[PDB]
């Protein structure tokens, strides 16, 4: 998180946190309630988000659910929807943490090897993430939508 | 357990050496203060009921909320547990005073007491207030010989 | 010595996917190597705690244990990995419901 | 490392669940104490040298044989190593307080410390006493609430060594 | 004996003899004739076994019979050879019985306290028993020598 | 107090390797004996001992 | 100091029958301290046992 | 490492003898199987990614709890490490088959692997199941004789782990 | 505890299958090594006192600080506990050698041993050095047949 | 020590001691009686050295023993004199050793950190070492005075 | 490493005492033996290769199966490793003789050497025999008083390996 | 492959001074393999150093 990054930075220099690192922690702590409200808004609407995101993905990319596609069939489509649910939960984790570190440690490190083994096309993951970003940021307020769009953007850049 | 003499013996043995002049001076100081320390311990033992009565009164006059419903000393059972804990503190303070060392308090009393109180919801600040009240009551009787042992219990609890 | 599982993971992935040369290239190009040994000092066994440069207490203990060892002293992995379990896995064993045998005068 | 927030995240990620109401309660509880922790860390940073000086004085006053010939703190290198250890304990306890979690103490302080001290002949009970002296000095410095919080990580170091 | 051991095991959990217990008893009954042969050879040769063991023991450590030694004097040396004969007789008992319970009950339980009280050096007794083992194995076949050697080593281990 | 290897109980270093407090630094201009000695220091610390000739 | 030897027969009616040997529990004579005389007296009475004999050797 | 030829060489060197008829039979036997081994190694190398995909899919179908939350193969990192380890087993089995000797599996794989997995918490029974899945998948590619040969080394790995 | 036969039986039962040819071969291989393992176990049992004596001598020759004042082997009681631990290691490694399985070591020796040593301050690397010295002595007498079992104990402590 | 330094330099090259290092050791051992006499002379008069050195130091730097000074008060002045005595003892150690290794490893490594923690002024330490040097070299002949002065100079440089 | 001088310094420093007459007697004895030690060190360094040649010749004469196939010193690589081991033993024995102290043998030679030899299969009794051969040859070279001095460190190595 | 000679000046402005000789690692000319070039280029930049000369031997 923000606190973890500040402490790792201070420890890597073998020193107490500077005024800058304490300012980072202080600004993070002040924003905690808004972060929880955002993450709770996303959590209560998890099923609607995943359903609409899957709909936009499969409309924009019918070849994914067409015969010969990676997500063809009910089981493979359900596993695609399950992966979108994973990444939405990871986005909420990142929001409460104030940084993308939970996202990286659970769903980005080794992701390209995993989807290479699964033959899941990474471009399709990118438009799935962009779809889920549009759907999720639609539910939030203007100030909050940009902040969570940053997490979705990081995850999309990590898949690409 | 450990008293002062066993502490000195353990130190010298861990260094693998015989007693020297400094250790003999230390043990002689222990033997010199021993008689006053037994007098204090016997006086505390003889007046233990009075000490508990006064210290419990002082605690529950300072903090009347403990006895009212919802307080941690509100029942016959929780009040009996409270005065029992004060009895423990006084008895082990007398042990430490005779031993001349506080390791018996660390081992038999303090280790696990914080977790016991947190588990049960005993208010540790109020227990420290009770230990302080006991320290005053006892000092009014024997002098200042047991002050360090009650201070040890108070630092360990806080 | 390696101090935690992340230190092991970095170089084990480098050995698993790219071989020995890539792992050596990565390890001598780290900033710790540059700060401690630099460019023209032979690497040496390190014995003073220096957490900013990787000598945390576990690195120290592992280093003094491995540097106390002759070459080919044994084949054991002194740092097989850091993790929740033990090397023999006895925590995973099944415990007997009753001791194998019980002592009674009536039982003889 | 793992702070309190990442600890909650890990507990909910192993179970594969989105955040429940109790998770948001724990997160709000952590955020509620953030300013107090930051103030305590700033204070401890300002007075770190004073804390170490006072606590080392207290430790050596209670156990004078540590610094006399034959003690494990008798040489300038050994005295310096001891005060350096106390400095480490205070800095990492401040880190743990800021994080609200004892994980960093485990991964970077306590793991292997007891075997290290055993192999070097460092008296562990005396080290626990030094940590207790630091706890008293630091608590008096930072006040009631910050003391109640710093004492948790001081006691964590003490229990790990004990 | 070997039968009593199986019967005790069966009686401990209040059941009839198990197949393993039956097999143990059957093996003991089958080995009975070899046991009788080994015991008879050990018994008919007892005197010279004891003589050789005593001579070799005294030669190894002469302080036993030296003045101030525990075997010093005619009576104490006679008791020494008596102890050696006792241990050999117990060895034959164990060979016949198929276990060590006769040796334990007659001569091993309490011998440690006895010799500690009487200031008997246990290493000297162990040396005498090793010498008796060598003398016995000298006049036995290899299988019979091993069969006796198990009980001789049991006695030696009980000494220590 | 004096002349103790770091490590306490494990204050040992196999004689095949370099003494635990020795440093070897390459300098631009140095004698050829120093160049040789630094080469055996490199082999001694990387391969843990001196190689056979060749 | 004084001790009591007590002889009691405790039937096993309340319990079910078991293939394990139980005769030692049913009929016994045991040596107890005086401070333990009342607890085991009541314990034997609780189990339906009958006190057959009481002796104090001195 | 030791291959079959150097295994014969080591036996005869240790006993200090030139090759005799028996050594020459062992060497002829190795050379005769050489083309089959080279063919199988080329086939496995060309198909290694496909073999790993099929085997990991069969393993995670048979044990879905591994890749769901709370499983040892649950994260992108731990899934990647799982199939990485499967790549190890396939590659080292191919080495041992090409060499015709299991010594490389002792030196380079099995030594300390149980301890690594028990320290990490990696389930070894599921790892053996994955090795079995790779055995069937590889046999599906290489044909009767090559399958029988590769199965020896897969079973050696299974026995060394289990 | 388990032995080789019981280990193979549990393996076949986890699959709910009968013994196949390979399982019978594994059990036959275990039966074939039984005589050598029994003679090795008897040899260890006959020389247990000497094995322990040379093992302790080797341990304390490597690390004489353990016996010096302040060492973890310094007292009659602490040295006694050290040699008793090595005696336990020897006896239970002999058991595991007879059974052919290391489960007896896990059940009876490593059941809290590492936690006990870390709690008491027993220096684990020194204990492993002692275990390895005892392994060397046992190997000098009977060969490598027991090495793995001793290694197990070392791995249980590390 | 000189011997240990030569052995370690030779061990750092995995060779036997060169003729030069053997010349070094012969020079060290031929001068042993002289430096032994010097060390005994310094040990015999330790009290006078410490007393005159304390007097000279407190004359030349009176703020140390004035109120607010680090050595103010009888007990703190005693501690000051005590570790002047420490450094005299280490100087005798270094003299018998032939080099400053005992001084370095007992009194110099971490000395600035130790005196930082103790609030002891470091220039005060240097001035105390210089005063000891004057008093100690006053008690010795010129050749001995120079050699002992070298060790005291090593202390003064190490503290400064 | 400690020498005689540093051994005395260590005892008196841990006791916090100045040198007394006993310390001066011990240091004086070391200075007295110093010339003999230096001469013996020079003689051993001048003849080191000759010592290794004669001692290994004796060792392989008494135990000729070591250098034949199946011996632990049969190969050029293992023979070279053996004579190199003997060379290191001789050089560290000379170091310890110069220092008048066996500390360098504990710190650089003996620790873990027995376990290494057991793990490699080096016959430790044959190694002790080679050390005894080096002792006999060295004592022949360096003369009676130096022989008594040098044999102490040779025997220290032999006992450490036995 | 190919080797590239880099002549670089890498100051020590980020840390305190020391008595040890330091000049050789501050200003240097070394040639490295092509696959090592990017890491060294970036390492020089990160420590505040300046790349003075780049040459391709051949
Ligand atoms: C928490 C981190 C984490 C993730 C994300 C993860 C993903 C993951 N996705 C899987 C299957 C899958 N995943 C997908 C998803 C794809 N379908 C379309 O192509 C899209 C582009 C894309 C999703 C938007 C599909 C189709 C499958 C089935 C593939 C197959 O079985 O052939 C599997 C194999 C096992 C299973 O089905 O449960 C994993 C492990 N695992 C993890 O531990
Ligand atoms: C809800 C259960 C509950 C009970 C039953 C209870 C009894 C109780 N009565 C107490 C004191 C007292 N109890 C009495 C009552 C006595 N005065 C006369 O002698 C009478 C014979 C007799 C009453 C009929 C008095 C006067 C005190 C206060 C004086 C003292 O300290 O002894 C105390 C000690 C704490 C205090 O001072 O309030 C308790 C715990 N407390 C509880 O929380
Ligand atoms: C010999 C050392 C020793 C100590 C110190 C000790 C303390 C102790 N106090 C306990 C309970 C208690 N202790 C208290 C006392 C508190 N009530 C508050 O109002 C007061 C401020 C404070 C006392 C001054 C109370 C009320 C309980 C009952 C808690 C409950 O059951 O809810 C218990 C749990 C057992 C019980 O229910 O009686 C322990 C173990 N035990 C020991 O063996
Ligand atoms: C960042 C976390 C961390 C810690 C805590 C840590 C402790 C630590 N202290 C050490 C030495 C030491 N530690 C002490 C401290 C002791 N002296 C007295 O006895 C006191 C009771 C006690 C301190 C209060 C001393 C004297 C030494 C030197 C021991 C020696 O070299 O002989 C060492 C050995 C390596 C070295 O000296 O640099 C470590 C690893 N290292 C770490 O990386
Ligand atoms: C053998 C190597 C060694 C040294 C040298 C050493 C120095 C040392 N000096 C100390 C106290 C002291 N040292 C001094 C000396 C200073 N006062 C003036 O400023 C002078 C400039 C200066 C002396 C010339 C004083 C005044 C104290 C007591 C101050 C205090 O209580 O902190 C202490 C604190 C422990 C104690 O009081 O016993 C140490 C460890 N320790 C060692 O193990
Ligand atoms: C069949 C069961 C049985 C055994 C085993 C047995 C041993 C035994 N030997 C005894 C005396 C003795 N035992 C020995 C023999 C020992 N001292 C020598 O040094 C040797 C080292 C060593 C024999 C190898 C001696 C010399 C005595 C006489 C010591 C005395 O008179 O105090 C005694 C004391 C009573 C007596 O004098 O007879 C016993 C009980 N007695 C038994 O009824
Ligand atoms: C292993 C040695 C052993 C023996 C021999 C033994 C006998 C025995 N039989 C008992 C009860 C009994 N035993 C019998 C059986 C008898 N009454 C019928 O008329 C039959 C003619 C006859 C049997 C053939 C009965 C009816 C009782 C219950 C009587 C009662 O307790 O009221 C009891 C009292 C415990 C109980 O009720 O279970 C014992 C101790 N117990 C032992 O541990
Ligand atoms: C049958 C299964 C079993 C095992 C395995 C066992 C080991 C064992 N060793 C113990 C203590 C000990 N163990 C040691 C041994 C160490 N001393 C060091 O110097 C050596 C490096 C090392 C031995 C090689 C020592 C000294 C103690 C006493 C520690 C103390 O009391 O402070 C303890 C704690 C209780 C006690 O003191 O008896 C156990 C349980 N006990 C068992 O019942
Ligand atoms: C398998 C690898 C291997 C080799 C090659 C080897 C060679 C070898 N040759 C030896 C002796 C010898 N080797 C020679 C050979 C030389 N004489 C002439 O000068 C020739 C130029 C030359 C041979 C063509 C001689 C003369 C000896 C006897 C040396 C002596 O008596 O001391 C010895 C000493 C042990 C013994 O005599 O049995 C070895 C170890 N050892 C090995 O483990
Ligand atoms: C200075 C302290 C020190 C010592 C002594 C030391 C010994 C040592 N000897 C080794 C191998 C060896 N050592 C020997 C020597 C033995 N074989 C012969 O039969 C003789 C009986 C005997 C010598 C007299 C041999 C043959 C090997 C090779 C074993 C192998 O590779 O299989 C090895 C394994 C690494 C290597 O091959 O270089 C070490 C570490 N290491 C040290 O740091
Ligand atoms: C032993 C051989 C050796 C020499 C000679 C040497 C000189 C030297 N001086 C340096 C820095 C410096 N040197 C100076 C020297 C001063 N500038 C002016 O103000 C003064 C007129 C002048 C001194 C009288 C300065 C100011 C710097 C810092 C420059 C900077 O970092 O911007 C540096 C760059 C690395 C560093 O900052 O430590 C070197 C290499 N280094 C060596 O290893």
């Amino acid at each position: 998180s923000v606190v973890t990054k500040a402490i790792v930075s201070a420890d890597a220099e073998a020193r107490y946190l500077s005024p800058g690192e304490l300012d980072r922690i202080r600004g993070f702590v002040s924003s905690g309630e808004r972060r929880l409200r955002v993450a709770q808004t996303l959590t209560e609407s998890r099923e609607r988000i995943i359903k609409q995101a899957g709909d936009q993905l499969f409309q924009k990319r019918p070849d994914l659910v067409s015969p010969g596609g990676n997500a063809y069939g009910a089981e493979r489509t359900a596993s695609c929807l399950r992966d979108l649910d994973y990444y939405l939960r990871l986005v909420t984790f990142g929001i409460v943490a104030g940084d993308v570190t939970p996202i990286e440690e659970i769903g980005v490190i080794g992701v390209k090897e995993m989807y290479r083994n699964l033959e899941v096309p990474l471009p399709g993951m990118v438009e799935a993430v962009k779809a889920m970003k549009s759907v999720a940021t639609g539910l939030l307020s203007g100030d909050d939508s940009a902040e969570v769009g940053y997490y979705f953007d990081y995850l999309a850049g990590a898949l690409a | 357990m450990l008293d002062a003499v066993t502490k000195i013996i353990n130190r010298t043995d861990a260094e693998g050496r015989y007693f020297a002049s400094k250790d003999f001076d230390e043990v002689t100081r222990f033997f010199a203060t021993g008689e006053a320390r037994l007098r204090a311990a016997s006086t505390i033992s003889a007046n233990a009921a009075s000490i508990l009565r006064e210290s419990a009164a002082a605690l529950f006059t300072e903090q009347p909320d403990l006895l009212r419903p919802g307080g941690n000393a509100y029942t016959s059972r929780r009040y009996a547990a409270c005065v029992r804990d004060m009895e423990y503190f006084l008895r082990y303070a007398t042990y430490a005073l005779v031993a001349g060392d506080t390791s018996v308090i660390d081992e038999r009393v303090l280790n696990g007491l914080k977790e016991t109180y947190m588990s049960l919801g005993v208010p540790i600040p109020s227990t420290v207030a009770g230990v302080t009240a006991m320290k005053g009551v006892v000092a009014s009787m024997i002098g200042s010989e047991a002050n360090v042992y009650f201070d040890h219990i108070a630092k360990g609890l806080s | 010595a390696p101090s935690n599982q992340k230190e092991i993971i970095k170089y084990h992935d480098l050995l698993a996917r790219k071989g020995l040369k890539a792992a050596v290239d990565a390890m001598v190009t780290t900033e710790e190597y540059t700060e401690i040994f630099g460019d023209d000092t032979v690497p040496f066994a390190r014995y003073t705690t220096d957490p900013a440069h990787g000598l945390v207490t576990q690195a120290y203990l592992g280093g003094v244990l491995v540097n106390a060892k002759h070459t080919y002293q044994n084949r054991t992995l002194n740092f097989p990995s850091y993790g929740p379990g033990s090397q023999t896995g006895g925590e995973q064993r099944s415990l007997p419901l009753v001791p194998e045998r019980v002592f009674s005068l009536g039982d003889g | 490392m793992q702070d309190a927030i990442t600890s909650v995240i890990n507990t909910y990620d192993v179970q594969g669940k989105y955040f429940d109401t109790s998770a948001f309660d724990k997160l709000k509880a952590y955020y509620a104490t953030g300013e107090l922790r930051v103030r305590a860390a700033g204070t401890i940073s300002a007075n770190a040298a004073t804390i170490i000086k006072e606590a080392s004085a207290k430790l050596f006053s209670n156990q004078p044989d540590l610094v006399r010939p034959g003690g494990n703190a008798y040489t300038t290198r050994r005295y310096a190593a001891c005060v350096r250890d106390m400095d480490y304990f205070l800095r990492y306890a401040t880190y743990a307080m800021l994080a609200g979690d004892t994980s960093i103490l485990d991964e970077r302080v306590l793991n292997g410390l007891k075997e290290t001290y055993n192999s070097l002949g460092v008296p562990i009970s005396s080290t626990v006493q030094g940590i207790q002296a630091m706890k008293e000095v630091t608590g008096s410095l930072v006040g009631s609430g910050a003391a109640k919080e710093m004492g948790v990580y001081f006691d964590y170091l003490s229990s790990g060594l004990s | 004996s070997a039968i009593t051991k199986a019967i005790l095991n069966a009686d401990a959990e209040a059941r009839y003899l198990s197949p393993g217990e039956i097999d143990v008893v059957r093996g003991y009954l089958a080995s009975g004739e070899r046991r009788v042969r080994v015991a008879r050879v050990l018994s008919d040769n007892a005197l010279r076994i004891v003589r050789g063991a005593g001579d070799t023991m005294f030669q190894k450590r002469p302080d036993l019979v030296a003045p101030g030694g525990n075997a010093y004097g005619e009576v104490r040396t006679a008791k020494c050879l008596r102890d050696l004969d006792y241990f050999l007789r117990l060895v034959t008992y164990g060979v016949l019985a198929g276990d060590t319970s006769p040796i334990d009950e007659i001569g091993l339980i309490g011998i440690k306290e006895t010799y500690s009280l009487l200031e008997v050096p246990v290493p000297g007794v162990i040396d005498g028993i090793k010498a008796a083992k060598q003398q016995a194995a000298a006049l036995l076949s290899s299988e019979d020598a091993a069969e006796a050697s198990f009980y001789f080593d049991y006695v030696i281990s009980a000494m220590s | 107090s004096v002349g103790d290897l770091p490590g306490g109980l494990w204050g040992v270093r196999p004689g095949f390797q370099s003494p635990p407090k020795q440093r070897y630094r390459w300098t631009l201009k140095q004698s050829k004996a120093e160049k040789e000695a630094l080469l055996e220091a490199i082999y001694r610390q990387v391969l843990e001992r001196v190689l056979p000739e060749g | 100091a004084r001790t009591i030897s007590i002889t009691a027969c405790v039937p096993r009616r309340t319990k079910s029958v078991g293939a394990s040997r139980e005769i030692q529990n049913v009929y016994f004579t045991k040596r107890i301290s005086f401070d333990q005389f009342t607890p085991e007296y009541q314990r034997i009475h609780r189990q339906g046992g009958t006190i057959l004999n009481v002796q104090c050797m001195g």
